[PDB]
RNA sequence: GCCCGGAUAGCUCAGUCGGUAGAGCAGGGGAUUGAAAAUCCCCGUGUCCUUGGUUCGAUUCCGAGUCCGGGCACCA
RNA sequence: GGGGAGUUUGACUGGGGCGGUACACCUGUCAAACGGUAACGCAGGUGUCCUAAGGCGAGCUCAGGGAGGACAGAAACCUCCCGUGGAGCAGAAGGGCAAAAGCUCGCUUGAUCUUGAUUUUCAGUACGAAUACAGACCGUGAAAGCGGGGCCUCACGAUCCUUCUGACCUUUUGGGUUUUAAGCAGGAGGUGUCAGAAAAGUUACCACAGGGAUAACUGGCUUGUGGCGGCCAAGCGUUCAUAGCGACGUCGCUUUUUGAUCCUUCGAUGUCGGCUCUUCCUAUCAUUGUGAAGCAGAAUUCGCCAAGCGUUGGAUUGUUC
RNA sequence: CUGUUUAAUUAAAACAAAGCAUCGCGAAGGCCCGCGGCGGGUGUUGACGCGAUGUGAUUUCUGCCCAGUGCUCUGAAUGUCAAAGUGAAGAAAUUCAAUGAAGCGCGGGUAAACGGCGGGAGUAACUAUGACUCUCUUAAGGUAGCCAAAUGCCUCGUCAU
RNA sequence: AAAUGGAUGGCGCUGGAGCGUCGGGCCCAUACCCGGCCGUCGCCGGCCUACGCCGCGACGAGUAGGAGGGCCGCUGCGGU
RNA sequence: UAUAGGGGCGAAAGACUAAUCGAACCAUCUAGUAGCUGGUUCCCUCCGAAGUUUCCCUCAGGAUAGCUGGCGCUCUCGCCCACGCAGUUUUAUCCGGUAAAGCGAAUGAUUAGAGGUCUUGGGGCCGAAACGAUCUCAACCUAUUCUCAAACUUUAAAUGGGUAAGAAGCCCGGCUCGCUGGCGUGGAGCCGGGGUGGAAUGCGAGUGCCUAGUGGGCCACUUUUGGUAAGCAGAACUGGC
RNA sequence: GUCUACGGCCAUACCACCCUGAACGCGCCCGAUCUCGUCUGAUCUCGGAAGCUAAGCAGGGUCGGGCCUGGUUAGUACUUGGAUGGGAGACCGCCUGGGAAUACCGGGUGCUGUAGGCU
């Protein structure tokens, strides 16, 4: 009774959001996808052609097929009771990297580099990510002035 | 709607584009001695009355039209069948409008 | 004669039973669907792989065992 | 007409008249100002206004009444052009009613059960303004009483304060005299027009 | 309260085919008769109920109201 | 050819019937910032239209406004200037589009043949629609490319049977030739109750299995409607707001009106009114005791304590009234 | 009117009934029964008869409609038209054509056959009411009569008793 | 202001047995802890009915439903 | 004495036809049919639900998923660090258009004042009359002002959703390709070699078959639609019955 | 310190008005016989180079409008979770954590890549 076809609940959401309508930037075509990639989709209402779905708005998959201007996405979809990890064909223009993946990269390559300098020079460095600890012992200064002295406000309106 | 008469379309038989004749698809008319239709009077036959159920409830109006379509190449000769959509109102292959025209009505 | 129509209450408590688990993706996924064209290179790149792969390779493994 | 107990207390979404109601009668308020309404900025120094201390809402006849109530009671008390009065708060929201006996069970249930529109009500949220009377230093009582006897006159409880801005304006009325003599704010009819520097020169130059 | 059918000269009313405002009657003008009717020769008369959409164009095709008019409102 | 026979009489449903389709398929919202999410909820659409309103390329820019120019007037044509969508894109809305997806022009049939994969509904079945490819044969453009219908979201349909087309196709039963018939592959002929039965009415002479999943009678929650009150005070009351009333508003109470709901009973709670008879309430009609009056007396009116005790005889209608 | 009826809830205004009409049929017939035969019944009968209906004594009356729906008469009058028969093509199955019984449609009649019988606007020297006049309209537009009845919602219609 | 006579549960209760703020003690459920006993489950151990025997530890509700065990039971048949 | 069951007879009530008649009685087909009521017999142990999706002349029912149980199977444990997983958090990184807010930002409604002189029509006045001059009116525009929006929005939360947090990964070297092509170029595949210490916390996991019951729900916090409201009807998240 | 050609981000780079520009360069400009296309050499196409930076363009300015960013707004509005918290209800206060927007005020107003050229 909602009226299941689709892309029915995007008045907003395929929407170019404000001051961007006009054509599509050319920096979003220009990159390379190879397989193995980790990719954002995000739709986008100027180019009709190969829109995902509304379903797969946001969802951040895996890339395993290139043709000659879209390419095939696996995306992991909940549905009732289990999730299953299905394969879209979308097109380019829909798509971006994700930051993660290269930031991850970003931090192995420390590691690496972190671990020839440790095996080289016998530096123990700790190389893992260690949560945010409690904060250490420091020693606060009130040097000169007396702290200042707060109080609640009488009410007004 | 309006299709025009000759309408250049790959056909099978000689593997290439070639012209074609583009005619009505007649119905035809449907023949004694097939198989449901011998079936169909062998169980009519007898007092049984109205065995299989003959229809009532027509709601679509609307007719799909499909082509007849001739490779005009001599002894080529294929004959294919191909579909359009339901249109209500159909003229075979005349009166192409134009749009420097006044109306007069 | 009415009844409730439609609900999607305990609805999860009956989905974190068992668990909602992933789709398990085992090494070298199915390969299927993917371009023609690239199917068609790589069939003939792996029977020619095994093909001719035998001399050469032969050859540059005893030269990084000679090395290394 | 239905008793207002009813049609209180905001439960559904507002519902304005617009496109989609199409058959909504007049609201019952149509004028808003009753004093001098031309009166310059200078005329009446101070104001008092009332504020709605509940959540509901309020009716346009009761809207009505109550401007017609604190109408009369000033022109009684200080004289014809010695206030300057504004209800702050319009009705939009639109109620539905849903009647009946259309005297048997006969003609339907709650069957078809989305009412025709009944009329006009007001949104009030906490701490929001319903009306505001600009006098004279001398009439603080007449106000103060006049505010009284519409309180009355609206539903649930709210009070009475009185502003220490001047004016209609969102203006402190201890920085207004001392700060229009001189430099930033224009008087404008009843309203007064707010400068900043970072504008042409020209503003500066046609001022002084 | 639903559900259908309407609105056009002053009055009855058609015309709808989206491009025309038409008959009859009344009113007005002559002639005819000493004079009236009747007759003969002519006239004028409309927001095609109102507010909006499509159209190249809405008197008409639709949407919404106004004022009417039919029908249903049953078992207990 | 109802003389006789057999069978049918859709489904949803604030009981059923009548009314409507919420019975298929779309848009915005309800939707609680992923998706999903209901009601006979809201506001609407569809069973089409197009040889171009498809495809490509090129050129150009719209609505509207201002300023001017014979006849020209509010609206005819021309020219200049401003003009970020205020226009147009077939249609219901939403999204998107400005050397364009709009307007004009030139070519045209990619609205063609064929295998698959995937999305959408989803059981992870289908039809439908759509996405990305692959291989032919083409259109267009200088070319890059674009194109396998409509700028996108709706526009449509199984088995069986008929019908048409395709191969120097198969089988047509002991072997041949020919006609015919059957078959493979893909198009149409319909199932709007739209994943598809072929279908009228009445029972008060009714029957049967059941239901309080489901109405009529009471009871219960609710109080719009009905009835009974309270606050404010514009006025009426010769003058005079409140002796008596009181609009414009406003807050309650009552279950003696009617309505809403279906919680209880459908293996039965005997259904209206009257006759008789007992008791209770007070929101007091009269009596006892009082106060106030626009209370001179009388007769009235309004209050308070107060249900002890009274509240009748008849014509009509079955009546409550 | 007498009569009769739902035995075991009705006694009637129901039913019949005489009277009044209407229709078929001259026996190779009407109307029926029957599984069957020229088998039965009416019929041991013959239009003052048999068969099938409507209304319900007498008295006075029986209006208007053949559009619908029936019923009936008529003509191969001419469209539709099933088997069989004819003719043609074909090796044959088959196919096509012509000719064309009833009926249907076309035409006539019938309402003591079923049934049906309008609404507006103006109009008379006090006002009302309106004989008259114009228009749309159906096949016909309720005539003689009669009434808030056993038929009238509004309704406890209005007046008199 | 409502119909039988009745409901802070009642009796009652006013330097509280009411209202609000709190304190110190105190009461107790199958909850928790400790200890015993039964069974299920798991992890074993022994070359003592191996289908038995002990050991350890965690746990035990339950309709529709499903399994396992019964040296529970009724009637008959071969063996003992 | 005649008439016998879809038959008889009826001064017609659907009455009578052996106490039965709107289709008699007896036997057989017959243990007919039923999505509909009622019952459904020994103990103990263990595990333990659903009233939801889709489709059906389906809406008191079934098939389908989901939930459950049984039967197992394949591995993991015991003797400076493991495999895998998670109704969780952190660390990064994307996504949304609701609460809120906004109108001196588009759209839609809407109150009031002030300023200005183009445009008229309309009032007044100087006047034969004259955009001859003047006063006024409306409209218009300019900056302001009060209030709003489920089918408005620049902005924009909290809660939330996905992905990543390493050996299936890095790095090096070489072979093959009919795909691509300035290029031994790109991209994939294959081979050989080299170094596992890569957030917090908790846990044994993976997998196959068979299939019962279920497909009438209700309440509570909070968010919410219709209604005046309900111990009303209808939804969302979590718990309970 | 600049421009040209091609660009990337797509207003910090637009819009209005006023100044300044030496060298190259872009232009403006002078003409239709061929290629071309129009009602029209205005636009498009083609052979140039007498002039000119007047305009575009490039830099700067405007107590400029807009944009971006940062304060104030404001720990306010809201909100995950909780309470035998208050309240007749409406809602409100608290613990736990997270946390916004306009008027108001201040600052800026292009940064770059590849190839080429002038001082
Ligand atoms: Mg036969
Ligand atoms: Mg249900
Ligand atoms: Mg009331
Ligand atoms: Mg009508
Ligand atoms: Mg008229
Ligand atoms: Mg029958
Ligand atoms: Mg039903
Ligand atoms: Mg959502
Ligand atoms: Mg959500
Ligand atoms: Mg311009
Ligand atoms: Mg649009
Ligand atoms: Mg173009
Ligand atoms: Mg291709
Ligand atoms: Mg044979
Ligand atoms: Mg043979
Ligand atoms: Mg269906
Ligand atoms: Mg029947
Ligand atoms: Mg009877
Ligand atoms: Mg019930
Ligand atoms: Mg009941
Ligand atoms: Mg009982
Ligand atoms: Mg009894
Ligand atoms: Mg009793
Ligand atoms: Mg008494
Ligand atoms: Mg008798
Ligand atoms: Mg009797
Ligand atoms: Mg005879
Ligand atoms: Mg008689
Ligand atoms: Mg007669
Ligand atoms: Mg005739
Ligand atoms: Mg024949
Ligand atoms: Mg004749
Ligand atoms: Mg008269
Ligand atoms: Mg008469
Ligand atoms: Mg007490
Ligand atoms: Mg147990
Ligand atoms: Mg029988
Ligand atoms: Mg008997
Ligand atoms: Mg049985
Ligand atoms: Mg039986
Ligand atoms: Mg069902
Ligand atoms: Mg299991
Ligand atoms: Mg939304
Ligand atoms: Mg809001
Ligand atoms: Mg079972
Ligand atoms: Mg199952
Ligand atoms: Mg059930
Ligand atoms: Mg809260
Ligand atoms: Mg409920
Ligand atoms: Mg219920
Ligand atoms: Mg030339
Ligand atoms: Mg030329
Ligand atoms: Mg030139
Ligand atoms: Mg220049
Ligand atoms: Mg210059
Ligand atoms: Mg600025
Ligand atoms: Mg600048
Ligand atoms: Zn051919």
């Amino acid at each position: 009774t909602n009226t299941k076809g689709k892309r029915r609940g995007t008045r907003y959401m395929f929407s170019r959001p404000f001051r961007k309508h006009g054509v599509v930037p050319l920096a979003t075509y220009m990159r390379i996808y190879k397989k193995g990639d980790i990719v954002d989709i995000k739709g986008m209402g100027t180019v009709q052609k190969g829109m995902p779905h509304k379903c797969y708005h946001g969802k951040t998959g895996r890339v395993y097929n290139v043709t000659q201007h879209a390419v095939g996405i696996v995306v992991n979809k909940q549905v009732k009771g289990k999730i299953l990890a299905k394969r879209i064909n979308v097109r380019i223009e829909h798509i971006k990297h994700s930051k993660s993946r290269d930031s991850f990269l970003k931090r192995v390559k420390e590691n690496d580099q972190k671990k020839k300098e440790a095996k080289e020079k016998g530096t123990w460095v700790q190389l893992k990510r260690q949560p945010a600890p409690p904060r250490e012992a420091h020693f606060v200064r009130t040097n000169g002035k007396e702290p200042e002295l707060l109080e609640p406000i009488p009410y007004e309106f | 709607v309006n299709v025009p008469k000759t309408r250049r379309t790959f056909c099978k038989k000689c593997g290439k584009h070639q012209p074609h004749k583009v005619t009505q698809y007649k119905k035809g008319k449907d023949s004694l001695y097939a198989q449901g239709k011998r079936r169909y009077d062998r169980k009519q036959s007898g007092y049984g009355g109205q065995t299989k159920p003959i229809f009532r409830k027509k709601a679509k109006t609307t007719k799909k039209i499909v082509l007849r379509l001739e490779c005009v190449e001599p002894n080529c000769r294929s004959k294919r069948m191909l579909a359009i959509k339901r249109c209500k109102h159909f003229e075979l292959g005349g009166d192409k409008k134009r749009k420097g025209q006044v109306i007069q009505f | 004669a009415k009844s409730k129509n439609h609900t999607t209450h305990n609805q999860s408590r009956k989905w974190h039973r068992n668990g909602i688990k992933k789709p398990r993706s085992q090494r070298y996924e199915s390969l299927k669907g993917v371009d023609p064209k690239f199917l068609r290179n790589m069939r003939f790149a792996k029977k020619h792989n095994k093909k001719g792969l035998k001399k050469m390779q032969a050859n540059n493994a005893k030269a990084m065992s000679a090395r290394a | 007409r239905r008793p207002a107990r009813c049609y209180r207390y905001c439960k559904n979404k507002p519902y304005p008249k617009s496109r989609f109601c199409r058959g909504v009668p007049d609201a019952k308020i149509r004028i808003f100002d009753l004093g001098r309404k031309k009166a310059k900025v200078d005329e009446f120094p101070l104001c008092g206004h009332m504020v709605s201390d509940e959540y509901e809402q309020l009716s346009s006849e009761a809207l009505e009444a109550a401007r017609i109530c604190a109408n009369k009671y000033m022109v009684k008390s200080c004289g014809k052009d010695g206030f300057h009065i504004r209800v702050r708060l319009h009705p939009f929201h639109v109620i539905r009613i849903n009647k009946m006996l259309s005297a048997d069970r006969l003609q339907t249930g709650m069957r078809g059960a989305f009412g025709k529109p009944q009329g006009t009500v007001a949104r009030v949220h906490i701490g929001q303004v319903i009306m505001s009377i600009r006098t004279k230093l001398q009439n603080k009582e007449h106000v103060i009483e006049a505010l009284r006897r519409a309180k009355f006159k609206f539903p649930g409880r709210q009070k009475i304060h009185i502003s220490k801005k001047w004016g209609f304006t969102k203006f402190n009325a201890d920085e207004f005299e001392d700060m229009v003599a001189e430099k930033r704010l224009i008087p404008d009819g009843c309203g007064v027009k707010y400068i900043p520097n970072r504008g042409p020169l020209d503003k500066w130059r046609a001022l002084h």
